[PDB]
C-alpha cells in the first residue's frame, strides 16, 4: 500500500512538471511571436480595419436606407422600377449594338 | 494540436495573411515582398 | 517487494529534483507572463482576429 | 528549437518579421528602405559594370 502510494504521489508530482512545461512552451512562443513593434503594429491594424469597416457598413446602411425609401412609395413604384429596368436594358442593348456598328464602320 | 497551431502561426503567418490590396491601396504586402525578393536576388547575384 | 521498493526509492529521490525544477519552471512561467503582460497581449493582436476582420 | 535556430540564422526571415511592421506602422519608412536597397543594388551594378 505504501509502495502504490509513493508511486501515485510520484505520478502526481511528475504530471504537473510536463503540464507546466507545456505552459512554458505556449507562453514563450506567444512572447516571441509579437515583439514591441508588432504589438503596436497590430493595434494599428485594429484601428485601420475599424476605420475602414465603419465606412463600409455605413455605405451598406445608406444603400439599404435608399432601397427602403424607394420601397416606401409602394408596389406601383416597384412595377415602375421593373419597367424602367427592362426599358433601360433594352435601351443599352440597342446602344451597344449602335456603338459596335460605329466601331466596325471605322 | 492547439500548440501545434500556435507553432505554425508564428512560423509563417504573423498577420501576413490579414491584408489585401484595397486596404493600404498604394501597394499590397505580397507585392512589397515580391519586389524585395527581386531586389535582394539582384543584390545577391551582384555580391556573388 | 525489493523491486518495487527500489522503484519507489528512485521515485522518492526524484521527488526533490522534480519539485526544484517545478519551482524553476514556475519562475520561468511568471517571467513569460510578465513578458506578455508588458506588451499588453489580448485577442485583438492575434492572427485570428485580424484575419477574421479582413475576411468580413 | 529548429525553427528558432533557423530564424536566428536567416536574416531574410528576420526582415520578414518587420516587412508588415514597417508597412503598417509608417509606410514611408518601408518605402524609403526599399528604395534605398534598390538604389544600392543599382549602384553596385554600375560599379561592377565598370
Amino acid at each position: 500500500s505504501e509502495l502504490d502510494r509513493i508511486n501515485a504521489q510520484y505520478l502526481e508530482v511528475k504530471c504537473g512538471a510536463m503540464i507546466l512545461k507545456l505552459r512554458m512552451e505556449e507562453l514563450k512562443i506567444l512572447s516571441d511571436t509579437y515583439t514591441v513593434e508588432k504589438v503596436e503594429v497590430h493595434r494599428l491594424i485594429r484601428d485601420r480595419l475599424e476605420g475602414a469597416i465603419h465606412l463600409q457598413e455605413q455605405d451598406m446602411e445608406n444603400s439599404r436606407q435608399v432601397l427602403n425609401s424607394y420601397e416606401v412609395l409602394g408596389e406601383e413604384f416597384d412595377r415602375l422600377v421593373k419597367e424602367y429596368t427592362v426599358l433601360k436594358q433594352a435601351t443599352e442593348n440597342k446602344r451597344w449594338a449602335l456603338q459596335e456598328f460605329s466601331k466596325v464602320y471605322r | 494540436p492547439e500548440l501545434q497551431g500556435i507553432v505554425g502561426d508564428w512560423w509563417e503567418q504573423p498577420g501576413q495573411a490579414a491584408l489585401s490590396e484595397e486596404l493600404c491601396q498604394g501597394l499590397s504586402l505580397p507585392q512589397w515582398r515580391l519586389r524585395w525578393v527581386q531586389a535582394q536576388g539582384a543584390l545577391q547575384k551582384l555580391c556573388s | 517487494l525489493s523491486t518495487e521498493r527500489a522503484k519507489v526509492d528512485n521515485r522518492r529521490q526524484n521527488m526533490d529534483f522534480l519539485k526544484a525544477k517545478s519551482e524553476e519552471f514556475r519562475f520561468g512561467i511568471k517571467a513569460a507572463e510578465e513578458q506578455l503582460s508588458a506588451r499588453g497581449m489580448d485577442a485583438s493582436l492575434s492572427h485570428q482576429s485580424l484575419v477574421a476582420l479582413s475576411e468580413k | 528549437k529548429t525553427k528558432r535556430k533557423t530564424l536566428a540564422n536567416n536574416k531574410l526571415h528576420q526582415m520578414e518579421r518587420e516587412f508588415y511592421v514597417y508597412f503598417l506602422k509608417d509606410e514611408d519608412y518601408l518605402k524609403d528602405i526599399v528604395e534605398n536597397l534598390e538604389t544600392q543594388s543599382k549602384i553596385k551594378a554600375v560599379s561592377l559594370e565598370d
